[PDB]
RNA sequence: CGCGGCACAUCCACCUUGUGGUGGGUGUGGGUAGGGGAGCGUCCCUCAUUCAGCGAAGCCACCGGGUGACCGGUGGUGGA
RNA sequence: AUGCCGUGGUGUAAAGCGUGGCAGUGAGACGGCGGGGGAUAAGCUCCGUACGUCGAAAGGGAAACAGCCCAGAUCGCCGGC
RNA sequence: UAGACGGUGAGAGCCCGGUACGCGAAAACCCGGCACCUGCCUAGUAUCAAUUCCCGAGUAGCAGCGGGCCCGUGGAAUCCGCUGUGAAUCCGCCGGGACCACCCGGUAAGCCUAAAUACUCCUCGAUGACCGAUAGCGGAUUAGUACCGUGAGGGAAUGGUGAAAAGUACCCCGGGAGGGGAGUGAAAGAGUACCUGAAACCGUGUGCCUACAAUCCGUCAGAGCCUCCUUUUCCUCUCCGGAGGAGGGUGGUGAUGGCGUGCCUUUUGAAGAAUGAGCCUGCGAGUCAGGGACAUGUCGCAAGGUUAACCCGUGUGGGGUAGCCGCAGCGAAAGCGAGUCUGAAUAGGGCGACCCACACGCGCAUACGCGCGUGUGAAUAGUGGCGUGUUCUGGACCCGAA
């Protein structure tokens, strides 16, 4: 409920409230399965076909007499059951997005980030590198200081780009801003950093 | 911690799916059809009845029309201003969007079914006639 | 994602002709005429698995019909005297001492026949 | 795209409060000398759709 | 009928006295069209974890296992 | 005589009734009994029957033999009636 | 600020081409700024009067037959085409669903107008819970090629040595083809017929059975051989091992006895002398779209639930109240409304609303209650996601005519 704000390659400067209706939601288990899935099916990009015996290319005229062949009798060249004919029931383009409503999106998001807060796993700072030019050796050796883990959230604000510099290619950091903030994100890290002027931001939004 | 492997869906959220047409240990070669008939390739719409007159053509008409210029009063009970509005006051077609008792931009109509206790003063279109025996019994008024 | 067959395909097509081996013809050596006669093996099986108990039934009773007429006795009296007699020795092993214990099949007579209405044929 | 309902239903059927479906009645628009009226008038009003018609007026409807 | 295995239904006692297991009676379990319930196997993706040029997949043989679809182990061939 | 409707006792778990989801079937065959059509012919035809088996029923009997007599296969046993 | 992707003798950010990020344009073309140049305006304005002229002609209107609108000639307006008739210039004329009168809106028969919207042969940059050689384009290979047809047209099949060609020098049998020995290589259990090398199908060797027997080709009973393992007393060569024999147990064979009428579809009924199949490997049939429709499982919020187009974001996120369903029903409708329609009815009925299991005061009654205040705080309920079963519109489970 109580976060102190660290700063690189010192010690606390500050400290910001967590409110308990933004921070200590109960963990709906089966919510935050829906809205992950609901995420995950809204990256599908949903681009794959097959053409139907009507595109595949030929196969216009009835091949051969129907009667005295001895043969069966096969209406078309590019029939499905043919090597060559068109794909049955094949794939089509699909839009694999679902409608998942408001409040349950920003509910799961807030049980996702309360299981981070009531482990000890949030913390706050208030930069990555105390400089203007970005450097990755620093922000690696400060994100080291805080975790020890494989998965580390950094929720920083839009406007600071000398600090998205310093850990875009670090494996096992991923980077979003503050109204991005989404399930699957927060899940999948172990850890979850916010800047502090990123968490009065999201804060601010919430009321 | 809870992380991606340990998310799960309710129980009886998601049931799998019956793939008819694989095999006769499941729902086998006919598919749940069985027959030789029309219903075994096609689909006989609802609107037939075999070639007797249907339903839907034995039938008369219902009588009358419908009205073009019909105007429709949004209702609102009386024994709904008592429980939303127990310490009264003006009550008018804003103040009832808000509270949730009748909807937007439609003309309001204050009916007379309930108790109601509280001095009212309520302001709607084309007020009931047992509406306005209820509210100046308890002392309100009722304006267009 | 389009699916090939043949790892799935496989694993019944192996289990068949595994189970054919030594059968003439083609039923040892194509699938479909092998999964034929495993269809009729198997209820072969279990039509006598269930008419092998009256079989081997059917055969200790013709050993103890002979070897009740070697003591002139016939099988007819030897079970009547063997159920007023009390003796509940199965037709398993009752045929089974004839053969292996010649000697003690002829005091069993002795205790069946003993033991047996005096009139056979009067009423009882 | 968007189910459309049957135009011959939607004129011979309605609904009440409840869900009942209810309808008029047959032999009552020409031929009426003859007819006694106890008869003209059991045929007067509306009636419940019987148990055996009303899934299909069901699927007409909708 | 006797002696062992399995399953379903109901009844009667327990445990978080049905979200469900344990224990004990009794009854039941041929089956086409069809209805309902519970699952095996193959391929792709994400999260976690673990094997792989000290030999993966695929294949072949052998020895085992499960109530069924089927599975595991050792070896031969092979080369991601 | 039976059969049918009502009622009061007694007996019987998987009988019935209402209301929704999904059906399939709507060409039957044979044997018993009671009748029409046929020449009281048909493995003929059309009916009835809280009648049967087959259909969809394996096992035992009838030499063989969907329909006839006995009897309803949960699985195992080199047990008994 | 580089852990994008690929190559290199196997999973490379630190080996190569590159990526992040920066620099770079003689000339040509496109966009923009400024000159030159080109064009327009520089005489009307305001007030008053209400007599005159003008405000788009074979047009509008009207009539005949048609076309299209929700509108299938209907009471049929608006709009467009052909034939006939054929006006008026503002006190004119058209429209507001026959038509008339009042009223309101508007100025037809002349022309030109960017943006929002539709598309991709083609050019660059990206991407895939898309395909991986019977798949993906017909086409990874001479591909609209070979071939077929007079023609218009129809229209295929064929990819993989290895890291490197190091592609087997030399001797040998042979006319060659092909092979054996050498040699290359990690491997010829990679030899230009080449990675992995399954099944059908075809041989060779070997163990058992088979030339007096009537066989849906199996199954249960079962002897005898053959093989490979081991308790058991010998051979004590003895430490061993099997040298052998008796006994038991795996795998192969099956003399001989019983039972036994193939799979599938269709059928009242088939092993059927009804239909389908020569065999193996591969391919080949309830799919998908929609705030669709009915019903249900489950999740969110709840007298409320939910947005659509769109806008803003590197995304799956944040805005967006128009709408929809619920919220009160009855009636043909005007309407009235916990009621309402029929009716002359304070009659009866149709549809709809309406909780005593509990204490109270209370007109009453054996009691239970009829009635009424208040909780014991009677038990309600909808909507939006996502699964599933059906169903509607579409090719709609797949195949097949003349
Ligand atoms: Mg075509
Ligand atoms: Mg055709
Ligand atoms: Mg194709
Ligand atoms: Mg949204
Ligand atoms: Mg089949
Ligand atoms: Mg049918
Ligand atoms: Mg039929
Ligand atoms: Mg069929
Ligand atoms: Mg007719
Ligand atoms: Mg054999
Ligand atoms: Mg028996
Ligand atoms: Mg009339
Ligand atoms: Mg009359
Ligand atoms: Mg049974
Ligand atoms: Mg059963
Ligand atoms: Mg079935
Ligand atoms: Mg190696
Ligand atoms: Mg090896
Ligand atoms: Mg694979
Ligand atoms: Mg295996
Ligand atoms: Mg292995
Ligand atoms: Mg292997
Ligand atoms: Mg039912
Ligand atoms: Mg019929
Ligand atoms: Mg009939
Ligand atoms: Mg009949
Ligand atoms: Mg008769
Ligand atoms: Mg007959
Ligand atoms: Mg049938
Ligand atoms: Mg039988
Ligand atoms: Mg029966
Ligand atoms: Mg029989
Ligand atoms: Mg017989
Ligand atoms: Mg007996
Ligand atoms: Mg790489
Ligand atoms: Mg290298
Ligand atoms: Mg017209
Ligand atoms: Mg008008
Ligand atoms: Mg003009
Ligand atoms: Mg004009
Ligand atoms: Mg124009
Ligand atoms: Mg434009
Ligand atoms: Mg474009
Ligand atoms: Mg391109
Ligand atoms: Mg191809
Ligand atoms: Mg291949
Ligand atoms: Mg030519
Ligand atoms: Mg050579
Ligand atoms: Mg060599
Ligand atoms: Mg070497
Ligand atoms: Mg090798
Ligand atoms: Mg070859
Ligand atoms: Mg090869
Ligand atoms: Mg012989
Ligand atoms: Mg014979
Ligand atoms: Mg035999
Ligand atoms: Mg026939
Ligand atoms: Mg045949
Ligand atoms: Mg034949
Ligand atoms: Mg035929
Ligand atoms: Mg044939
Ligand atoms: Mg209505
Ligand atoms: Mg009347
Ligand atoms: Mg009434
Ligand atoms: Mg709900």
């Amino acid at each position: 409920l109580k976060i102190d704000v660290k700063t690189p390659a010192g010690k606390v400067d500050g400290a910001i409230e967590l409110p308990a209706e933004l921070f200590d939601v109960p963990a709906n288990i089966a919510l935050m399965h829906q809205v992950v899935t609901a995420q995950r099916a809204a990256a599908r990009q949903g681009t794959h076909s097959t053409k139907t015996r009507g595109e595949v290319s030929g196969g216009g005229r009835k091949p051969y007499r129907q009667k005295g062949t001895g043969r069966a009798r096969q209406g078309s060249t590019r029939a499905p059951q043919f090597t060559g004919g068109g794909v049955v029931h094949g794939p089509k383009p699909r839009d694999y997005s679902q409608r998942t409503p408001k409040k349950m999106i920003a509910a799961a998001l807030r049980g996702a980030l309360s299981d981070r807060a009531r482990n000890g796993r949030i913390h706050a700072i208030t930069e990555l590198v105390e400089g203007q030019n970005p450097s990755t050796k620093s922000a690696r050796a400060f994100l080291a200081s805080l975790t020890e883990r494989k998965q580390v959230l950094v929720v920083i604000g839009r406007s600071d780009e000398a600090g998205a510099k310093s850990v875009r290619n670090l494996p096992g950091v991923h980077i979003l801003a503050p109204d991005q903030l989404n399930t699957y994100d927060v899940l999948r890290a172990d850890d979850v950093v916010f800047s502090v002027e990123a968490l009065n931001a999201y804060i601010a939004a919430n009321t | 911690t809870l992380k991606l492997h340990d998310l799960r869906p309710a129980r009886g959220s998601k049931i799998a799916r019956t793939r008819v047409g694989r095999g006769d240990g499941s729902k086998g070669k006919t598919a749940g059809r069985g027959t030789k008939g029309t219903r075994a390739r096609k689909q006989v719409p609802v609107t037939f009845e075999g070639g007797q007159m249907p339903i839907h053509m034995r039938l008369p008409k219902l009588k009358g029309f419908r009205n073009r210029f019909r105007t429709e009063y949004e209702i609102v009970n009386v024994g709904d201003i008592n429980r939303l509005f127990p310490q009264g006051g003006a009550v008018g077609v804003d103040d009832l969007v808000a509270k949730g008792a009748v909807r937007k931009n439609a003309l309001v109509k204050v009916l007379g079914d309930g108790k109601l206790t509280a001095k009212v003063d309520v302001s709607a279109h084309k007020f009931s006639g047992s509406a306005r025996a209820k509210i100046t019994a308890a002392g309100g008024s009722a304006t267009e | 994602a389009r699916v090939k067959r043949a790892v799935n395909a496989h694993k019944k097509r192996r289990s068949i002709l595994k189970a054919s081996r030594g059968y003439r013809g083609q039923r040892s050596r194509l699938y479909r005429k092998a999964k034929e006669q495993q269809l009729h093996s198997l209820n072969y099986a279990y039509r006598d698995r269930r008419a092998r108990k009256g079989e081997f039934r059917k055969l200790w009773i013709a050993r103890i019909n002979a070897a009740a007429r070697l003591n002139d006795i016939t099988y007819n009296r030897l079970i009547q005297g063997l159920k007023a007699a009390g003796v509940e020795v199965d037709r398993k092993n009752l045929a089974d001492i004839a053969i292996s214990d010649p000697a003690a099949f002829t005091a069993l007579v002795d205790v069946a026949r003993a033991a047996l209405p005096e009139d056979v044929n009067a009423p009882s | 795209p968007k189910a459309k309902t049957h135009s011959g239903a939607s004129k011979r059927f309605r609904r009440t409060g409840t869900g009942k479906i209810v309808r008029q009645k047959a032999n009552r628009r020409h031929l009426l000398e003859h007819k006694p009226s106890t008869r003209t008038r059991r045929l007067d009003g509306r009636t419940v759709v019987a148990a055996n018609d009303t899934k299909r007026v069901t699927s007409l409807l909708n």
